[PDB]
């Protein structure tokens, strides 16, 4: 019930966590 | 009101950030790994392809193409691309 | 089991707003 | 070992990424709101605080000061700030040695 809740909210962290890390390494080239 | 994209040197889709699905209604799952000729306009896909070939003898340099994307609901969307190279090419895909 | 929604919903808004502002300035120096 | 910061004309901390922590053992809200010269070894911290006031004349242009910065277990790091300018912000790159 809110296991579900969690298992969505760790997913969505692991994408927002992929993308901050390609950004990083974006900016951290554009240098 | 753009995302900035990511491909290699063919063009097909390495990193999409969040802002693709308000710009253009795709996902990042959806345009990774795929070219971006693929959703344009057959008009203007040897302009777009042509613009391609030329960030590369540009080195570093930026340039602005055109074109129609077309959008998940299935219609035209006029992009101004700003595009240059580092390896990799990064583009702004603006839409007007 | 609640914390960890509280937590997570909580952690999510911290990496949404790390993104902005890392697309923000990325949007920047390219210009 | 390096973290990319964003500050102001005076150096406040307006943004700090996650490997901070790595680098020097804050956490970005724990560096967030706060000057650089702060954490800055009290012997040399003139000398950052005359790196910021060139970059701001030298608008564009890249500036390369290093200093000690105070870790968060308590200890001195060499940390060379490679920063340069945006005026609306400031981008620095904060290496570790």
């Amino acid at each position: 019930h809110l296991e579900n809740e969690v298992a969505r909210l760790k997913k969505l962290v692991g994408e927002k966590t992929k993308e901050i890390d390609e950004l990083t390494r974006i900016c951290a080239d554009l240098i | 009101t753009e995302f900035i994209s990511r491909h290699n040197i063919e063009g097909i889709f390495t990193f999409v950030d969040h802002r693709c699905v308000a710009t253009v209604g795709y996902q990042p799952q959806e345009l990774l790994g795929k070219n971006i000729v693929e959703f344009c306009h057959p008009e203007d896909q040897q302009l777009l392809r042509d613009s391609f070939q030329q960030v590369v003898k540009l080195k570093g340099q930026v340039l602005s193409v055109m074109f129609r994307f077309r959008s998940k609901n299935q219609e035209w969307l006029w992009m101004r691309t700003s595009s240059f190279t580092f390896e990799y090419i990064i583009c702004t895909n603006t839409n007007v």
